[PDB]
């Protein structure tokens, strides 16, 4: 037999295997999380030890057939997947003390609690107290407060174990033939094969600010905008040349100025496009959320949820016995069995968080004839992609009017449109500068070129340089503010949301000319398209079976990333804002600061 | 003396593809209409003759292969297909003159725990031929190294049960399947007015 029959012969076996396991563990993963208890999460972690050690024999299985023989590139890939050793390359007490201590990081964040100083009976933890301030208080010193006590507690805890997560990471990325932690990160985007099409791990930072530089413009306009009308919020408390104050952004950490709009709004006269109480006086609830988010992926040609679907999933909060996990997820178990778990408000987010979610559920249920191992996004941003099309077509003024829950009477005046593409830019826009600095330190910590001494300041040497923000307290090196964000904490990479931010307005501009869209871009609603839903599912269905490269070919014409895209949604509220701006500073030093 | 399809139709148990069961049938009455006047079927597909006017035909004998398969591989129970099930378990010859029908059995078939009966031959050297039967549970080899019937690297248990139950899509749910094949001979007895 030839070494690719024996691994094709192989990876047919694992793949029957496997589905079994993974459905079980995941029917225990979800057992645990709509019914939080003892034996339930006793049973998911008996799953999951189940599904690692398979996994784990499986991987020394695979590693005995030599890569280099194989000339298939579908079962190349296979075969690389399954052989990463991945935690595997550490020793016994380093991999327990790694798990150890990334369940401890995991477990401060999301349980730490501050105290208010003036009433210390009141405590809050960073859901829903601290949040619910950071987003709505007016009160610098309430604010100040919270972002302070925020970090000088949990990124207190957070630092050394940090600092040791660090070490660890990085011995198992380093025997895992990668530079760093950073690189082994960066690998997700790697194409090494396919002539044409490949993609090096370091042609991402290249990419990435060659990009940024372009998007730098728009946000330094928007930053100018945002920063006169916060003067007018908080007088005496912001300088007009300088850097935004950290705890005034909306939420913990800047990373989505959308509370501002209160303080932003270009034109606070015109209504606001919120369709709450449209949707209470309706009578809606989940069902018909959910309902209408599947009528609008069937009018564009893709298939309805199933009846597994609408009997499995869990679609409102299940009260007071039965506790749950309320951030909303899209399950793909396997054996064709599709969920979503979310506890659902009556409320226009959580209308296009719906839709958001669904179109996860038709990513998975487009790639679902794929084999095991190919049943994943192309790369890391390509779900939520999806995703925000999706939402971004159900929050156009058009299709809310269709849907019946905006007047037919709504004017849509030049003005309505800057107050939409503001609200909008406030959220995504504003997200960018934050997201490429914070995986940029990331990145230099991981590679070695900031040493711990040193941590902190060159975090808010970044902070100041790059986003534009500055603390509004002084740091040394005992705090660890980058790991007080969830993100961080938790191991995951971040750059998923720039490239996926990117590829998002990519595909927009795709589909909507596909839908043979006339206006701006941000006008489009792909509503009715069975063209722009056929070009959609042509990439759905690869999976991973194609380079990300050629699947982002597929449905927009290019190899790469673009910003073109992305500019020209927003070009509009770019001149509006060089307007405004016109006896406004555009820049900010990076050296002043609310303290001396 | 009519024919007893309800033996293999309302059948209790029903066997696995790999060891798919065949029932003859000869001199007796069969009325079709008892199947073809139901909506019970999922499938129903007839080849090589008409569907409904099989009532008026008489052939001297009538074959009932019966088995078990996932929703998805229903779809190789058909002339000229390719999959692992028509590969290795079941095959129709090119010249079939018959009828597959197959009805979702979730509710019978699949059970919460887990319903890991039904099974399926993975792994053979060369294709069936139309209507073999294989039941060898002879470990697999797949590699060079002789397997002397331990099961270990490059050698491969060859079957493989299917997973059955109650929240499985509907491509991973349990279908059964009865399969009519209609054999003619310059002999005489299957009429059935
Ligand atoms: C790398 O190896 C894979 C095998 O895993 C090759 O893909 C396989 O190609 C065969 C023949 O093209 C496919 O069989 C086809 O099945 C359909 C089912 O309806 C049938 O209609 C066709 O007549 C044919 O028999 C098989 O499905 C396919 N497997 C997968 C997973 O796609 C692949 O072509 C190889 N790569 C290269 C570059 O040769
Ligand atoms: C494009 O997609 C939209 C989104 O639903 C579809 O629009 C709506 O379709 C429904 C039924 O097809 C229309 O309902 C009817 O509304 C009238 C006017 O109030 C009412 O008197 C009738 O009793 C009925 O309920 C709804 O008006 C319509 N909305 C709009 C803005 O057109 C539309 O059908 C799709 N177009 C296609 C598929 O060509
Ligand atoms: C398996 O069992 C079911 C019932 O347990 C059988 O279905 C039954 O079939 C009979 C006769 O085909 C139906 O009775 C009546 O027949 C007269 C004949 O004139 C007809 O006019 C009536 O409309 C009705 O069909 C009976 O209703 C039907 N019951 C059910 C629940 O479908 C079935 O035939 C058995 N399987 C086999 C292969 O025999
Ligand atoms: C929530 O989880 C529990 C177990 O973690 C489920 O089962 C309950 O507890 C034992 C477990 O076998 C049973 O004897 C009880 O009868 C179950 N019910 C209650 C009320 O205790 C429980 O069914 C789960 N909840 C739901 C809605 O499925
Ligand atoms: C998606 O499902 C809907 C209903 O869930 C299907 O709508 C059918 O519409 C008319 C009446 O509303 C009838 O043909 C049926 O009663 C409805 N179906 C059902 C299951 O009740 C719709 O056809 C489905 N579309 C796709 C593409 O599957
Ligand atoms: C995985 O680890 C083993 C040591 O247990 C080593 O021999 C093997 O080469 C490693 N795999 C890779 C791809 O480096
Ligand atoms: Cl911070
Ligand atoms: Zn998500």
């Amino acid at each position: 037999s030839t070494i690719e029959e024996q691994a094709k012969t192989f990876l047919d076996k694992f793949n029957h295997e496997a589905e079994d396991l993974f459905y079980q563990s995941s029917l225990a993963s979800w057992n645990y999380n709509t019914n939080i208890t003892e034996e339930n999460v006793q049973n998911m972690n008996n799953a999951g030890d189940k599904w690692s050690a398979f996994l784990k024999e499986q991987s020394t299985l695979a590693q005995m057939y030599p890569l280099q023989e194989i000339q298939n590139l579908t079962v190349k890939l296979q075969l690389q997947a399954l052989q990463q050793n991945g935690s595997s390359v550490l020793s016994e007490d380093k991999s327990k003390r790694l798990n150890t201590i990334l369940n401890t990081m995991s477990t401060i964040y999301s349980t730490g609690k501050v105290c208010n100083p003036d009433n210390p009976q009141e405590c809050l933890l960073l859901e829903p107290g601290l949040n619910e301030i950071m987003a709505n208080s007016l009160d610098y010193n309430e604010r100040l407060w919270a972002w302070e006590s925020w970090r000088s507690e949990v990124g207190k805890q957070l630092r050394p174990l940090y600092e040791e997560y660090v070490v660890l990471k990085n011995e198992m990325a380093r025997a895992n033939h990668y530079e760093d932690y950073g690189d082994y990160w960066r690998g997700d985007y790697e194409v090494n094969g396919v002539d044409g099409y490949d993609y090096s791990r370091g042609q991402l930072i290249e990419d990435v600010e060659h990009t940024f530089e372009e998007i730098k413009p728009l946000y330094e306009h928007l930053h100018a905008y945002v920063r006169a009308k916060l003067m007018n919020a908080y007088p005496s408390y912001i300088s007009p040349i300088g850097c935004l104050p950290a705890h005034l952004l909306g939420d913990m950490w800047g990373r989505f100025w959308t509370n501002l709009y209160s303080l932003t709004v270009p034109f606070g006269q015109k209504p606001n496009i919120d369709v709450t109480d449209a949707m209470v006086d309706q009578a809606w609830d989940a069902q018909r959320i959910f309902k209408e988010a599947e009528k609008f992926f069937v009018s564009v040609g893709l298939p309805n949820m199933t009846q597994g679907f609408w009997e499995n999933s869990m679609l409102t909060d299940p009260g007071n016995v039965q506790k749950a996990v309320c951030h909303p997820t899209a399950w793909d178990l396997g054996k064709g069995d599709f969920r979503i778990l979310m506890c659902t408000k009556v409320t226009m987010d959580d209308f296009l968080t719906a839709h958001h979610e669904m179109g996860h559920i038709q990513y998975d249920m487009a790639y679902a004839a794929q084999p095991f191992l190919l049943r994943n996004g192309a790369n890391e941003g390509f779900h939520e992609a999806v995703g925000e099309i999706m939402s971004l077509s159900a929050a156009t003024p058009k299709h809310l009017k269709s849907i019946g829950l905006l007047s037919p009477d709504f004017q849509e005046d030049n003005e309505t449109e800057i107050n939409f593409l503001l609200k909008q830019a406030l959220t995504i826009v504003g997200t960018l500068p934050f997201t490429y600095m914070l995986e940029k330190w990331r990145w230099m910590v991981f590679k070695g070129e900031i040493p711990k001494d040193q941590w902190m300041k060159k975090w808010w040497e970044m902070k100041r340089e790059i986003v534009g923000v500055v603390e509004p307290v002084p740091h040394d090196e005992t705090y660890c503010d980058p790991a007080s964000l969830f993100h961080v904490s938790n191991d995951y990479s971040f750059i998923r949301y720039y490239t996926r931010t990117l590829y998002q307005f990519q595909f927009q501009e795709a589909l909507c000319q596909a839908a043979k869209h006339e206006g701006p871009l941000h006008k489009c609603d792909i509503s009715n398209s069975t063209e722009a839903g056929q070009k959609l599912f042509n990439m759905l269905r690869l999976g991973k079976s194609e380079p990300w490269t050629l699947a982002l070919e597929n449905v927009v014409g290019a190899k790469n990333m673009n910003v073109r895209p992305l500019l020209n949604y927003f070009e509009p509220l770019f001149t509006w804002l060089k307007d405004q701006n016109k006896n406004s500073f555009v820049g900010w030093s990076t050296d002043w600061s609310p303290y001396a | 003396n009519l024919c007893p399809f309800g033996e293999v139709f309302n059948a209790t148990k029903f066997p696995s593809v790999y060891a798919w069961e065949r029932k003859k049938i000869s001199n007796c009455v069969a009325d079709y209409s008892v199947l073809y006047n139901s909506t019970f079927f999922s499938t129903f597909k007839c080849y090589g003759v008409s569907a409904t006017k099989l009532n008026d035909l008489c052939f001297s004998n009538v074959y009932a292969d019966s088995f078990v398969v996932k929703g998805d591989d229903v779809r190789q129970i058909a002339p000229g297909q390719t999959g692992v099930i028509a590969d290795y378990n079941y095959k129709l010859p090119d010249d079939f003159m018959g009828c597959v029908l197959a009805w979702n059995t979730r509710n019978i078939d699949a059970t919460s725990t887990g319903n890991y009966n039904y099974k399926y031959r993975l792994f053979r050297k060369s294709n069936l031929k139309p209507f073999e039967r294989d039941i060898s549970t002879e470990i697999y080899q797949a590699g060079s190294t002789p397997c002397n019937g331990v099961e270990g690297f490059n050698c491969y248990f060859p079957l493989q049960s299917y997973g059955f139950q109650p929240t499985n899509g509907v491509g991973y749910q349990p279908y059964r399947v009865v399969v009519l094949s209609f054999e003619l001979l310059n002999a005489p007895t299957v009429c059935g007015p």
